[PDB]
């Protein structure tokens, strides 16, 4: 112990950390799925593959 | 006085602590290696290697190519009695003047 | 060009992630490596330019300027590490970051293939320079110097932006290759006169032209040593490069519109040399010598002949190297005695011999001494001006005489005579300062050995 | 050095422009903050826009 | 256009000129501001009644509602100014400068 | 919630609900070397209130980082001992000390108000910002400080102390100046032994003529002599039987308490006007010295980053914080 | 003011602006303007003092006069056309009345004095909300009715705004008055491009709003309302001063920063319409704004002004409240020049 | 032997009510630190009434 008063950010807010990581993972997987669906729809409409 | 101001510090001499100082850093080892890297890289690498690289850069400006082409053209034109330098750059037949 | 651009953007995080005592070493080593890499741009073709991609291209005019910039960065690092010993780590890294950003902007400026991207980059070069001047200048006048520099450049350059967007609307493209191939003559009209004026005036203010040059002594005298080195060596060459680039679409209006600028350049060359004769400040003398040399370059570009452009390119490279070396020498003297007065320190030949040798060589290169590339460029410009008219020889001879006079006046005042008795803190010259002078002077002599590398596309 | 560089090249381009800008800035910013005054200005502007603009 | 519309528009113009020319009192200018909306109400209802725009007959009432909302706002600001200075004179509103 | 703010207020946290009618602000005052400190200790312990010793130099050091005091060059730049030895210094030590002590008292009053509004427990302070000016007048009438220093003090005090609630109880301990000097001589500390009689008299005059008349109008004022102050049982009994409904505390509401709590929990907003651009030679610091001292303070162990993000003092999980 | 009352007043201001921006009826647009003003006055008077009361009084008088003129224009347009839909106005007199009313609401010259007066009078949060949102709404109305705008009147008022903003900002030392004159100049630029490209008007609006939010939030973070108060920020938190310096450089239009994009696009668009004199004058006049931005930058970050002694306690203490989206606004206001072609998405 | 940094003269140059003072602007004064002006000593002037004798 160093500080005379417990700092507000003394320990990680695990709820916020978990929500942040989950939001990042969800956004990345959603973006990958959206890009795949966009490529498939573009190919289907233009009659490429 | 109008402020609580520091006095102007005395000039710091690098030779006082380190008599054999190269003038790069206060730390002796850091200063020595700064001198070494500067001298090695700059002088040796850049100067010598870049100078020989520029000296032996290939003839991409086609100076010698132009000279050989000129030699061939002069030989051919003086062998056949043609003028060495043509009067026109382009073909007057291919040029169509206005009426 | 990415093989050179990306290493600078990697110099940035390396500078910010290196240790506190290793920033100078790492920056110098990797700047020298980047310069060596950029030495490969000198292999140019005789027919056309090096068109790497749709965005960047290199030419016999851009290549020497890029090599000069990449070589100038580590010398600036050496001088900055000289004068920034007591700074904090964060501020040292910020200064190095400003230098790196300036080099990156200059590289992209010299290699930009469109006029609007070139405008954006050559205007972006102002911010790091202004920050450097007004933040790490020593005296009070740095703020006024920065204001003058910024406002001169911007008041010159904004009509250039308007003219560039107008030209894009009229012709369809600002790509340099397209505007060179699809160029059409400029008829004698008021609108064309003012378009020519917008472009030429922007680059003339950048040059600077005589009568538009006060910002140059203001900024050069009051900027730190690295800022002074970059201002004279490279930042003055943006105007000449731009004029040699834009004048493709400004014909035949350049035959008639160039008279006032030619007269200003010649007479102000004479006047600034005479001013150099009577300068009580060494930095001001160097700055006015720079003004005279760039006035000669302006004369070359305005007369606009294949012999004038080669001389302009050679003189620009030579002036960059020589002015950087002179500023470094004057800065070492200032770091000795903490004053810029020329007559304060005397007998410096008997107090510091090898620095006297460096001063002698720098002064001999400052005046046109054969076979130096300074003389090569000046002689080509003088011959082209002679073909233009036969009294330009009178003006050029007067300028050469005054140039020799003030160069040797500076040398004799600073180095010869008897030393000042009460100045007793002139320590022996450092290995770092001697190496800085050697790295300034040797490439100039090697360029003298091989002169076709700096004679431009017209060679 | 003195007459041209330090006096007249400074007087013509940079100093005169700065003086004009300072004078205009003082003129614009020198207001007593009176709603009566600048609402009279509003009335004049409205009349001018109605009449002189068609 | 008939002369009735001319008179109503002239009344609006007069009330607008009155507001733009203060004398001493803020209350007098508030009264000038209230008259402009009265002229607007009269003009709007004269136009709507003449063209038999049946569904537009509710517009003047909304106009009156927001008119008296503005009047309430002006009265509140006037009481605050009068508490601050002792009079509703607009000369006292000079702390802020342009 | 989880931190006081508008969200907590709209959730329903109310200061009036939190209070227990024993939440009182009591300030004990007196001349130099009185029994005011011991009286405050006894009153605080008997009434179960939190005691706040006098806010001298390094109080902010005690409340931030680790409780240990920092260097005088980094916290305060003033010396009470030097003020005693050479009161008429040419470096502005006297007014630097006075302004720093006023800022420290302002900080302590903000802390006490925050504690009272967040816990409901009363606070007994050994001195307040309302009593601080007596030493300013004592310095001014003795020629120690200047009229410009007094004017700057008045401006800062106005714009700062105009925003807080006066104490519920003001307890003044009256001790005659000869007795003050006798106690000083008995204590034997040389610097305070150098205190002159006129300086002590000016403090008492300021207390008697300005502070006590000013505090009487706002709320109750209790005055005791040495013997009366020594017997704290009667003092606490007198406090417990005080009838008063003319103070601003009864007029305070939930919204006013919300605004006051939002103000006092923000320590940088409390000290906002303690540094106003008034360039007195006593309190102004040059650019170079300011930069050097700021660098030294940042080089202090647990001061480079925020409290939760200082690895050198044993903070882990920084990369996930 | 109760927090619930404050948030409901903010919601009502936003409701009025959204009603203006979604309505297709002139009466509903006027209703939105009235609701916005009615809920905006107490926001100005939130921190009660004579200066705030005077600022609110001046703002109310100006906006009430503008609303009266706007309703008169609506009625006159209805008389000659019988139409309530917001389209190209059918009467030139009504169009002139509407143009003058919307210019007065925006603060375009010569209807500008209330902008510096009120901005100085009110606090920093009130000034931020005022500038941003109260420019957001009338510009929407003008963009809707652009095709009937008189180019001469609009460009005259725009150039006057640019010149007057430059000169006023040159003279001022107060940060709020400086921000107000900057707002006047930026509104001038936007309304100058308005009669040609409402897309460029919207682009300039977005960039100006981002830069203004960043600057105001930096001022709130530093709690500085004057030049000398800002001169002490380098001794407490030097990062904020550097961020303010780069934001000031961006607001001056210096490349390669975000502030150059609106000026560049507007100059290009006006050049496409064979306008050269106006773009050149507008480009040259902005150097005054750049000058006083640079003067502010000299005092705050590029030089070190003297500090005081209680700054040591300020060092000891840490900032509590966290600004929301401040880093995002600082990044978006300086480093979005390479993302210029997104204005097509804005189209 | 050190970089010049602004002093009290520079700060007082930048610390006026406005830049570029004139006579009127010199008569002007900067606003209060907390934007709260001192209250004015206005007189309530209560109505005085004679209740009686008639
Ligand atoms: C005043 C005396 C005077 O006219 O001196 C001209 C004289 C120009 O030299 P010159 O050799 O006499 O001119 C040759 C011919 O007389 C004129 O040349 P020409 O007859 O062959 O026709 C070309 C002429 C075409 O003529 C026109 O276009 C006339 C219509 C007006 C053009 C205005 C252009 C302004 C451009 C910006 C200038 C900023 C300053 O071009 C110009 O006028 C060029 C204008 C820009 C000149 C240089 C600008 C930098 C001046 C630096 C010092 C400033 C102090 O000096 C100056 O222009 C600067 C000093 C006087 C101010
Ligand atoms: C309805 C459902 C949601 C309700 C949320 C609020 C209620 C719950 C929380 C609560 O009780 O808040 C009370 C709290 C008031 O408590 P207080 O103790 O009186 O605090 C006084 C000051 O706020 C204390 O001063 P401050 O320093 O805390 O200032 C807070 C506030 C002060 O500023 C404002 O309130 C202005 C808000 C608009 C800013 C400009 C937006 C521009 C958008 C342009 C177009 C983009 C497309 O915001 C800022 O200073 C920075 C605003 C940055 C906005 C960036 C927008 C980017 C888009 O309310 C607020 O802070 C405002 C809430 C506004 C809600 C409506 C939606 C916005
Ligand atoms: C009598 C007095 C004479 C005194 C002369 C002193 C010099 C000694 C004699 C000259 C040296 C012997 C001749 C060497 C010569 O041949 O090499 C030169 C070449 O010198 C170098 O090219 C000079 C390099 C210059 C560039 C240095 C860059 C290093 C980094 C500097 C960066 C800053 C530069 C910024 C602007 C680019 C000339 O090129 P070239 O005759 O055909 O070479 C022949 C080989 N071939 C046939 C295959 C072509
Ligand atoms: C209708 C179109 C014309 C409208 C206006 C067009 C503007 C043209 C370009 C304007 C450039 C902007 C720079 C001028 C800013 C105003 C300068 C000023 O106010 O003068 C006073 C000012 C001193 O006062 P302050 O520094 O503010 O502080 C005083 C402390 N007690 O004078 C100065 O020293 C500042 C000088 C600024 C740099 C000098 C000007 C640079 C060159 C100007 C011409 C450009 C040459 C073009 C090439
Ligand atoms: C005060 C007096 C100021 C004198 C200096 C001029 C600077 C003020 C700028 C105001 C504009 C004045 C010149 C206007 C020229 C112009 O607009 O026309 C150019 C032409 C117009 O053609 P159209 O409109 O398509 O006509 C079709 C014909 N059927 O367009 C162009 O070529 C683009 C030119 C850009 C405008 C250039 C204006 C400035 C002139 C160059 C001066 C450079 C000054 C640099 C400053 C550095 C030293 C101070
Ligand atoms: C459309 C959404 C717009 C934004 C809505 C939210 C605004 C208020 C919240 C952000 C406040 C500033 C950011 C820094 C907060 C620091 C305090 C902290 O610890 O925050 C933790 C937080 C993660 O918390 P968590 O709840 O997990 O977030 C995911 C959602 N549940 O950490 C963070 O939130 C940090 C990352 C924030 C993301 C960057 C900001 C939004 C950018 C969106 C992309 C578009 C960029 C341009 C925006 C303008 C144009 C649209
Ligand atoms: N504003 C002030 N200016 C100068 N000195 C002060 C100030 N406030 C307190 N002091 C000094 O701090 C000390 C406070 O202790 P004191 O009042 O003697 O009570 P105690 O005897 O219980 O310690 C005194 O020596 C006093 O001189």
């Amino acid at each position: 112990k160093f500080y005379i008063r417990e700092p507000p950010h003394g320990s990680p807010d695990w709820l916020k950390v978990g929500l942040t990581l989950g939001t990042s993972v969800f956004l990345w997987i959603y973006l990958i799925k959206q890009h795949k669906e966009d490529v498939l729809e573009y190919k289907r409409r233009n009659g490429l593959e | 006085i109008r402020l609580q101001e520091d006095p102007d510090p005395e000039d710091e001499n690098l030779y006082e602590k380190n008599p054999d100082s190269h003038g790069y850093d206060k730390d002796p080892i850091v200063d020595l290696w700064n001198m070494r890297v500067v001298f090695f890289f700059g002088f040796s690498i850049v100067l010598v290697l870049g100078s020989t690289f520029v000296a032996y850069l290939p003839d991409y400006r086609m100076q010698e190519w132009a000279r050989r082409e000129a030699e061939r053209l002069v030989k051919y034109r003086e062998a056949n009695g043609l003028p060495l330098m043509e009067s026109n750059c382009f073909d007057p037949n291919k040029i169509q003047l206005p009426e | 060009m990415l093989k050179i651009i990306i290493p600078t953007t990697m110099l940035l995080p390396m500078t910010w992630m290196s240790k506190h005592n290793m920033i100078w070493i790492n920056a110098t080593v990797h700047s020298l490596l980047i310069s060596l890499i950029s030495l490969s741009l000198l292999n140019q073709l005789g027919e056309n330019s090096l068109n790497f991609s749709l965005t960047f291209f290199s030419d016999s005019l851009s290549a020497p300027l890029l090599v000069l910039t990449t070589w100038l960065l580590p010398l600036m690092l050496m001088a900055s590490q000289s004068h920034l010993s007591k700074e904090t780590t964060t501020r040292k890294k910020l200064y190095i970051t400003m230098l790196i950003l300036l080099q990156l902007f200059l590289i992209m400026t010299f290699t930009a293939t469109e006029l609007i991207l070139f405008y954006i980059l050559f205007e972006a070069t102002l911010v790091p320079t202004l920050i450097i001047i007004t933040r790490w200048g020593n005296q009070t006048e740095r703020l006024n110097a920065g204001l003058y520099f910024l406002f001169y450049t911007l008041a010159g350059s904004l009509p250039l932006l308007v003219a560039l967007v107008y030209i894009q609307n009229t012709t369809g493209s600002l790509n340099f290759l397209i505007i060179h191939y699809w160029s059409h003559p400029l008829s004698n009209s008021w609108s064309n006169i003012f378009m020519w004026l917008a472009c030429i005036m922007a680059f003339m203010v950048k040059m600077p032209l005589y009568g538009l040059h006060l910002w140059l002594p203001k900024a050069h005298v009051e900027a730190p040593i690295a800022g002074s080195m970059v201002l004279a060596a490279v930042l003055l060459k943006l105007g000449g490069y731009g004029m040699m680039r834009i004048t493709t679409i400004l014909n035949p209006l350049t035959n008639y519109m160039a008279y006032p600028f030619l007269m200003l350049s010649m007479w102000g060359m004479i006047m600034t040399s005479s001013i150099c004769l009577r300068q009580t400040d060494l930095k001001s003398l160097i700055a006015y010598s720079s003004v005279s040399h760039m006035a000669l370059v302006i004369v070359a570009i305005m007369i606009q002949t294949p012999w004038s452009f080669m001389g302009a390119t050679a003189l620009m490279i030579a002036h960059g190297l020589t002015s950087s070396m002179l500023f470094c020498l004057a800065n070492t003297n200032y770091e000795r005695v903490h004053s810029r007065t020329m007559i304060l320190a005397r007998g410096l030949q008997t107090l510091l011999p090898l620095m006297a040798t460096w001063w002698l060589v720098a002064s001999l290169t400052n005046l046109a001494l054969p076979p130096s590339i300074n003389l090569i460029g000046e002689l080509f410009i003088i011959t082209a001006s002679f073909s233009w008219s036969n009294i330009t020889i009178i003006l050029m001879g007067m300028n050469m005489m005054i140039t020799a006079l003030y160069s040797l006046y500076m040398l004799i005042t600073t180095q010869r005579g008897k030393y000042t008795h009460h100045i007793n803190n002139i320590k022996p010259s450092f290995t770092r300062e001697n190496a800085l002078m050697a790295l300034h002077i040797l490439p100039l002599l090697l360029l003298t050995l091989n002169p076709k590398m700096i004679l431009g596309p017209l060679y | 050095s003195s007459l041209l560089d330090l006096i007249w090249l400074e007087t013509i381009l940079p100093k005169t422009t700065s003086f004009i800008q300072m004078k205009m800035s003082i003129m614009v910013s020198n207001q007593k903050g009176l709603i009566k005054l600048y609402f009279l200005s509003f009335l004049i502007t409205i009349m001018i826009s109605m009449t002189l603009f068609n | 256009m008939p002369l009735v519309y001319m008179n109503i528009i002239m009344a609006f113009a007069i009330a607008l000129a009155g507001l733009l020319m203060y004398r001493s009192h803020l209350m007098s200018s508030l009264l000038c501001l209230e008259g402009m909306m009265l002229s607007l109400f009269i003009m709007s209802t004269l136009i709507i009644l003449n063209t038999h725009f049946t569904l537009a007959n509710m517009m003047p009432i909304i106009l009156l509602v927001f008119a008296a909302c503005e009047a309430a706002l002006g009265l509140s600001l006037l009481v605050m100014v009068s508490n601050t200075y002792g009079t509703d004179y607009v000369q006292n509103l000079n702390l802020l400068q342009c | 919630r989880l931190q006081y703010g508008p969200l907590a207020f709209v959730l329903g946290e109310r200061t009036t609900r939190k209070l227990t009618e024993t939440s009182k602000v009591i300030t004990v005052d007196g001349n130099i070397c009185s029994g005011k400190g011991r009286l405050a200790r006894e009153i605080a312990e008997k009434l179960g209130l939190r005691h706040f010793p006098e806010a001298g130099i390094h109080y902010a050091d005690s409340t931030t980082g680790d409780g240990k005091p920092l260097d005088v060059q980094l916290s305060g730049n003033c010396s009470l001992e030097k003020f005693y030895d050479d009161p008429k210094s040419n470096d502005g030590n006297s007014y630097r000390l006075q302004s720093w002590l006023y800022a420290s008292r302002l900080l302590q009053y903000a802390d006490a108000l925050e504690h009272l509004l967040s816990t409901g427990q009363g606070v007994v302070l050994e001195r307040s910002i309302y009593s601080d000016f007596v030493f300013l007048e004592a310095m001014y009438r003795q020629g120690f400080i200047r009229k410009q220093c007094v004017e700057h003090y008045n401006e800062v005090k106005k714009v700062t102390a105009c925003e807080y609630l006066p104490p519920h109880v003001v307890v003044y301990v009256d001790v005659p100046v000869p007795e003050i000097q006798s106690r000083i001589q008995k204590k034997g500390n040389p610097h305070e032994m150098k205190i002159t009689a006129a300086y002590l008299q000016d403090i008492e005059n300021a207390y008697k003529k300005t502070f006590l008349p000013e505090m009487s109008e706002k709320c109750e004022v209790l005055q005791y002599s040495a013997r009366e102050a020594e017997d704290a049982e009667k003092v606490v009994e007198d406090i417990e039987y005080l009838k008063c409904d003319k103070g601003p505390w009864p007029d305070q509401d939930d919204r006013t308490f919300h605004r006051l709590r939002m103000l006092v929990q923000n320590k940088l907003e409390v000290l906002n006007y303690t540094t106003i651009p008034v360039y007195l030679p006593e309190i102004t610091i040059g650019a170079h010295q300011s930069d050097r001292v700021f660098q030294k303070f940042t080089e202090l162990p647990g001061r480079k980053y925020s409290p939760g993000y200082n690895e050198d003092v044993g903070d882990k999980w920084i990369w996930l914080k | 003011m109760n927090p619930i009352i404050y948030t409901t007043l903010i919601m009502t201001v936003m409701s009025g602006t959204m009603l203006v921006m979604i309505s297709s009826h002139w009466l509903l647009i006027w209703i939105g303007f009235e609701m916005n003003l009615l809920a905006m006055i107490p926001v100005l008077m939130k921190n009660f003092n004579p200066r705030a009361t005077e600022a609110a009084t001046k703002y109310f008088l100006t906006q009430a006069t503008a609303s009266m003129m706007l309703m008169m224009a609506i009625i006159i347009n209805l008389l000659y056309s019988g139409q309530w839909t917001i389209t190209k106005m059918f009467n030139p007199v009504a169009m002139t009345m509407m143009t003058m009313a919307l210019a007065m609401k925006l603060g375009l010259s010569p209807f500008h004095f209330w902008v510096p007066e009120v901005t100085q009078g009110i606090s920093l949060q009130a000034g931020l909300l005022l500038l941003t949102w109260q420019k957001l709404a009338p510009l929407s109305v003008l963009c809707q009715i652009s095709q009937s705008i008189n180019p001469n009147l609009m460009l005259t008022m725009a150039m006057l705004s640019i010149l007057i903003g430059g000169w006023g900002g040159l003279n001022q030392t107060q940060l709020r008055k400086i921000m107000a004159y900057s707002s006047i100049a930026h509104m001038g630029w936007m309304t100058a491009v308005l009669p040609y490209n409402t897309t460029m008007t919207i682009l300039n609006l977005l960039i100006y709003i981002t830069m203004t939010l960043a600057m105001f939030m930096l001022l709130i973070h530093s709690s500085a309302t004057t030049t000398l108060s800002l001169s002490h920020t380098w001794n407490k938190m030097p990062v904020i001063t550097s961020l303010m310096m780069v934001t000031l450089l961006s607001m001056g239009g210096l490349p390669p920063l975000s502030g150059f994009m609106p000026k560049w696009m507007i100059i290009q668009e006006m050049t496409k319409n064979e306008s050269i004199i106006m773009p050149t004058l507008m480009a040259m006049t902005a150097l005054l704004n750049l000058y006083f931005y640079m003067r502010l930058a000299y005092s705050s970050s590029l030089t070190m002004f003297p500090s005081t002694n209680n700054m040591k306690m300020k060092w000891q203490f840490e900032h509590t409240k966290q600004m929301k989206l401040l880093p995002t606004m600082i990044v978006l206001s300086t480093l979005v020049l390479p993302m210029t072609p997104a204005l097509s998405s804005l189209n | 032997a050190r970089q010049w940094q602004p002093d009290v003269e520079w700060a007082e140059q930048f610390g006026g009510a406005v830049m570029y003072p004139t006579k009127e602007t010199a008569h002007w004064k900067p606003p209060p630190w907390n934007d709260v002006d001192p209250p004015k000593d206005t007189l309530v002037s209560n109505l005085t009434l004679n209740f009686g004798p008639q």
